[PDB]
């Protein structure tokens, strides 16, 4: 059998601390345990969606939040709604009730001079729940973009099977659902200590210029000749490093020059690291016993086809 | 963080957190020109 | 599930046109409406409700 | 109407419900993403996929916020997806917290078929805060209205100062 | 009150509340042929209802429910004090959500303000304005000469 319970919200003796244990008692006929269980004021979920995931200065971030129960029954409990700056101090707490199942705030127009970045919010329910759902939006100055660019190779590395020639796609498409007809392309290479920061330059000749036909380019890295010709790194023993390649797409009649980035070239010796995907690690005699193993790449992606 | 020249850290902790703050001001002969608080950057620095 | 009504490849400026929302059950439902180009700034950005599933997942304890 | 999201509503629907609104002005995907709350669980829609798209149209590369006093190039352009080439124009009006050479009666140059054109317009916004601007294409056949906003800010060293 | 089981037991209770209160235009999410001393309820509000206060319902001390604050609210933005003599036109006893409302000052005077408010956050109107003005001075200088 089994009984639906809980312990009630309200009914906790509470106050400034937490109770964070609780025992679980079985009353039968023939037998009794209790057992020191633990509890969680993470009840449910919260789930926030922005209007936006980006916003300007001069602007309203009109989140809507979503709370439900473990069961995924809206909640229906009163909620409070901690908007983080970008330095991790708090800037704002907001309250409604949660009415519909589904709670709107008041957009918490943006301060009148905001700290540029990624802010949070820590959507929390008042009274006794903890369950801080978080989400992300970012404050930057910006007018949109007039269309999409894209890269992408086939390894996301440089190594022993291309140093020589990496080999990559450049490509663009109108937010209507149409490939761009004709930009020029720039593509900047320059080598980079580590995917969080630096400073580091292009390379001042073995940069490369593209042409963008019916949505697509193609660009061919022969990494060794500019490495070899320009920088200290002469052999591919030497590191566990990174090339930033960057890409500016201008039409070639339409004056809207978008850009894009990958950090994601590994200069690598051991590019292949590996990983189980579903294996539990515990075997069964008279079953056939599956594996399935991964191979990531740096700033991941799945590599594809691989031996 | 070490208060300044002729200074006193008003609340006294092991540990601040990320976007918690510190009070300063200078001792009994003296007066603070600026703002005489500071808080804790996410990379751990005050920015003083 | 959602759809324009007037079913269409495209349509202009100015243009009325009418959403219907077919759903199994009596239900709330939560209209939100984007440019993809605000996708094409924040390089990477999920959709703002993107793997619902998997962060419902996260709530398994095993 | 020019927007970067709209349509931020919430409904109560029978097995059917349907809802009317006019597409605005910003020629790009809508893609439009309905949520679902009821006692079975969350839900978000296959999102819906529309395209405000016409045969032919207008646009401007206008900056996100300029300097005042400082003059700067707006680039402008004209899609073509007509099967032919066409003689086209282009004309701006906006309020007097901007100063141009511009002098608002084009050359009347061509775009070709399925193709894009490059314009260019030059000006100095003068005051702050947002000016509206209008781009017209005063053009045979389809033709269209821009309305475009452009914030401006102060010419000098930004300093933070606090008590 | 240690080791219950060892024991007998009537684990079948004997001691009861009464049927819980009913609620205006919300039920007891819980039903049965009684309910035992200290055994919960919880309310929820019908089809269009938001329950305020606290739904919980205790069966506490001397048999009595202990339910609490408590109330239903319809899910409608009801209209706040208006601006200056100026009307909401397309009135109801209860907003609808996201029902887009349109307002104005008698005809001719100088209005301020938006023209609308939405109900799209089904309690409170998603523009909302305390104070604005129905007329102005609408009689300029005439004939300098
Ligand atoms: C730039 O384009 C805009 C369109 O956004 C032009 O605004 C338009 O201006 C006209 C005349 O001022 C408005 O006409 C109006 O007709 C209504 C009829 O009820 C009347 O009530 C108004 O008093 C006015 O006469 C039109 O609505 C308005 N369009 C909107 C919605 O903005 C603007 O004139 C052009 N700007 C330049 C370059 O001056």
């Amino acid at each position: 059998n089994s009984a639906i319970l809980t312990i009630q919200p309200k009914q906790l003796p509470g106050g400034q601390n937490p109770v964070s244990y609780v025992y679980l008692e079985v009353v039968s006929k023939h037998f009794s345990k209790s057992k020191r269980m633990p509890i969680t004021y993470d009840n449910g979920f919260l789930f926030i969606h922005t209007d936006k995931p980006v916003y300007t200065p001069d602007q309203s971030v009109k989140v809507r939040v979503y709370s439900l129960n473990d069961d995924l029954k809206p909640a229906k409990r009163e909620t409070v709604l901690t908007f983080i700056d970008p330095e991790g101090s708090e800037v704002d707490m907001v309250e409604e009730i949660d009415h519909i199942g589904i709670i709107s705030f008041p957009d918490f127009k943006i301060p009148s001079n905001p700290r540029y970045g990624m802010w949070t919010i820590k959507a929390k329910y008042k009274e006794d729940f903890s369950t801080t759902g978080t989400a992300y939006f970012e404050v930057k100055e910006y007018v949109l973009p007039h269309f999409s660019v894209s890269i992408e190779p086939e390894y996301n590395f440089i190594g022993y099977k291309n140093f020589k020639n990496f080999e990559i796609t450049i490509k663009a498409r109108y937010f209507y659902n149409k490939v761009v007809t004709e930009a020029d392309v720039y593509i900047t290479f320059g080598i980079r200590e580590d995917l969080k920061d630096d400073q580091k330059e292009m390379m001042q000749t073995a940069m490369q210029n593209t042409m963008l036909i019916n949505g697509i380019a193609q660009v061919t890295f022969d990494s060794e000749t500019a490495v070899k010709e320009l920088s200290y790194y002469s052999l591919e023993d030497l590191n566990n490093k990174y090339l930033y390649i960057a890409v500016t797409v201008i039409e070639s009649t339409g004056g809207f020059s978008e850009e894009a980035e990958i950090p994601g070239i590994k200069y690598v010796l051991s590019p292949y690291k590996l990983n189980l995907v579903a294996t539990p690690l515990f075997l069964k005699p008279g079953i056939p016993y599956p594996i399935k193993v991964q191979v990531k790449d740096s700033l991941d992606q799945l590599v594809g086809g691989v031996p | 963080p070490v208060p300044p020249e002729n200074g006193f850290i008003r609340n006294e902790k092991q540990l601040y957190l990320v976007g918690e703050d510190v009070e300063i001001s200078c001792l009994t002969g003296f007066e603070t020109v600026g703002y005489q608080y500071f808080r804790c950057l996410p990379d751990g620095t005050w920015r003083q | 599930q959602v759809h324009l009504s007037p079913d269409a490849d495209a349509y202009s400026p100015g243009q009325t046109v009418s959403l219907n929302m077919a759903t199994g059950m009596d239900s709330w439902v939560a209209l939100a409406a984007v440019d993809s180009a605000v996708y094409g700034v924040q390089r990477g950005a999920k959709k703002p409700l993107e793997r619902v599933f998997q962060f419902l997942e996260k709530s398994d304890l095993g | 109407y020019f927007p970067e999201s709209w349509l931020w509503e919430v409904h109560l629907v029978p097995r059917r419900k349907q809802l009317q609104f006019a597409l605005p002005d910003s020629l790009t995907t809508w893609e439009i993403q309905g949520v679902g709350i009821s006692n079975t669980g969350i839900c978000v829609a296959d999102t819906v996929k529309a395209k405000v798209f016409k045969d032919v149209f207008l646009e401007m590369n206008i900056p996100y916020s300029v300097v005042r006093g400082e003059q700067i190039q707006l680039k402008g352009t004209v899609y073509n997806y007509r099967t032919s080439g066409m003689q086209f124009c282009v004309k701006m009006s906006a309020v007097e917290g901007i100063c141009t050479s511009e002098s608002p009666k084009c050359v009347r140059q061509k775009v070709e078929g399925s193709s894009s054109h490059l314009v260019t317009f030059t000006v100095l916004p003068l005051e702050i805060g947002l000016h509206n601007i209008n781009f017209s294409l005063e053009t045979w056949f389809g033709k269209e209205i821009l309305v475009k906003t452009l914030r401006v800010v102060p010419e000098g060293v930004k300093r933070e100062s606090y008590s | 009150l240690l080791e219950p089981h060892c024991f007998p037991l009537s684990l079948v209770p004997t001691e009861f509340c009464p049927s819980p209160p009913a609620l205006k235009d919300g039920f007891v999410q819980d039903e049965g042929t009684m309910f035992p001393v200290g055994k919960n309820v919880v309310y929820t509000c019908n089809e269009g209802y938001s329950l305020i206060g606290n739904p919980v319902a205790r069966c506490g001390e001397d048999l009595r429910w202990l339910v609490g604050e408590m109330h239903c609210q319809k899910i409608a933005c009801v209209l706040p004090v208006l601006m200056d003599g100026i009307q909401s036109h397309p009135q109801k006893p209860f907003y609808t959500v996201g029902e887009k409302v349109t307002v104005s000052c008698s005809g001719g005077m100088s209005l301020e303000g938006p023209s609308a408010f939405l109900c799209g956050s089904s309690l409170k109107w998603s523009p909302e304005m305390k104070n604005a003005r129905c007329v102005q001075k609408e009689n300029p200088l005439t004939q300098a000469v």
